[PDB]
């Protein structure tokens, strides 16, 4: 039985990471959210649980 | 109205397309993803009209 949440993961596969490029259009993964788009710094103050 | 309808979910497994395509597969996924279509193409057209 699997929870398919937006929290933080517990559970990863077998997968590698790469680096980060930033700036520029990618085609992200972080923890199974994904999408395409351009990753640059938010600053934005996130509390320390979001 | 418009753009939250994308968040609907009409009777699929989730209103995120990137999800139903990462998580099912080809015969699983194009039942899920003609729901949102017809959905979402349902909301457009009602928007146009209006």
């Amino acid at each position: 039985s699997f929870e398919l949440l937006h929290a933080p993961a517990t559970v990863c596969g077998p997968k590698k990471s790469t680096n980060l490029v930033k700036n520029k259009c990618v085609n992200f993964n972080f923890n199974g959210l994904t999408g395409t788009g351009v990753l640059t710094e938010s600053n934005k103050k996130f509390l320390p649980f979001q | 109205t418009l753009v939250k309808q994308l968040s609907s979910n009409f009777g699929a497994i989730s209103s995120v397309l990137n999800d139903i395509l990462s998580r099912l597969d080809k015969p699983e996924a194009e039942v899920q993803i003609d729901r949102l279509i017809t959905g979402r193409l349902q909301s457009l057209q009602t928007y146009v009209t209006q």
